[PDB]
């Protein structure tokens, strides 16, 4: 399972 | 054509590569997305059941390869 979040633009 | 895309990745006006999520059809917004050991592309959190990052080490498979592998009678 491979996951990654580019919420980069997000405080949380 | 067999293929409603050729591939689920697309390019924006930045020339990045925009993700197409092969499940509702959505691109990424910047979201937190999965891939899938067999298909390996990224699908959306939501829209396979995901609301957190789980242990990479362990396998997981999108609820078309999930499927795949458990088998359904034929419906
Ligand atoms: N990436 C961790 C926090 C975050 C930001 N946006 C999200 C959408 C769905 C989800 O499960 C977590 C999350
Ligand atoms: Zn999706
Ligand atoms: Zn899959």
């Amino acid at each position: 399972a491979r996951t990654k979040e580019t919420a980069r633009k997000s405080t949380g | 054509g067999s293929h409603m895309a050729m591939a689920y990745v697309i390019r924006d006006e930045w020339g990045n590569q925009i993700w197409i999520c092969p499940g509702c059809n959505k691109p990424d917004d910047g979201s937190p997305m999965i891939g899938c050991d067999d298909c390996d592309d990224w699908y959306h959190w939501p829209c396979v059941g995901i609301m957190a990052a789980p242990p990479e080490e362990m396998q997981w498979f999108c609820p078309k390869c999930a499927n795949k592998i458990k088998k359904d009678k034929k419906h």
